[PDB]
């Protein structure tokens, strides 16, 4: 499903992040929509900076971004992935 | 309906830029079009300003001095001819990517495709410019 992180398995979330990182869309509008969705799901204070403006030494590969999100949500009282 | 949607050829010199090129986009009147980009686009015909915009970002993707300052995700975006995302603190609502600004406005007789009349801005800076 699409409404919250808890509706995504980790693998499904990695799929979303991979699509974003590769700009695998038919328009700039579609990519902006996905990035907005990502920011809304994660609730991370860095927003789209997780994807585009990583902190020095952070892993900005798709699997790196998923790990950053997973760890932050776990450490900050937020619900995790489905399953 | 709109002047920016009429065909024209690109002209103008642009300016030398460095690694901080896109950092300049959030300040003053925005960053110049790089001289290297102007060399590639001069005398090409464009159907609309949007087609010109696509061409700028495609050339950025191919230029190793400009592209090296984009992360892998922003590289993928400009490779499609999309505008790259700005830092979060420079976005405003649904405006999240760098915006091309005409220094002398088109509505006041500014040139549509003269690169010396064009600047790269963040959404935050572009909105503030138009509000004075
Ligand atoms: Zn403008």
């Amino acid at each position: 499903l699409k409404h919250s992180i808890s509706d995504y398995t980790e693998a499904e979330f990695l799929q979303l992040v991979t699509t974003i990182c590769n700009a695998d869309t038919s328009s700039e509008e579609e990519l902006v929509k996905l990035v907005t969705h990502f920011e809304e799901m994660t609730e991370h204070p860095s927003g789209s900076d997780l994807i585009y403006f990583p902190k020095e030494g952070d892993d900005d590969s798709p699997s790196g971004i998923v790990n950053t999100v997973k760890q932050w949500r776990a450490a900050n009282g937020k619900s995790g992935f489905k399953q | 309906e709109s002047k920016r949607n009429k065909p024209g050829k690109a002209t103008g010199k642009g300016k030398p830029v460095g690694d901080k090129w896109l950092d300049d986009a959030g300040k003053d009147s925005g960053a110049p079009i790089p001289d290297r980009i102007a060399d590639k686009l001069r005398d090409k015909e464009f159907k609309s300003f949007d087609d010109f915009r696509k061409a700028v970002w495609e050339e950025v993707s191919k230029d190793p001095e400009l592209s090296k300052n984009l992360n892998p995700s922003n590289k993928s975006s400009v490779s499609k001819g999309y505008s790259p995302f700005t830092p979060k603190n420079q976005q405003v609502g649904g405006r999240k990517v760098y915006e091309l600004h005409h220094d002398k406005p088109i509505s006041q007789g500014g040139e549509v495709y003269d690169m010396d009349n064009i600047r790269v801005t963040t959404p935050k800076r572009h909105i503030d410019i138009h509000r004075g």
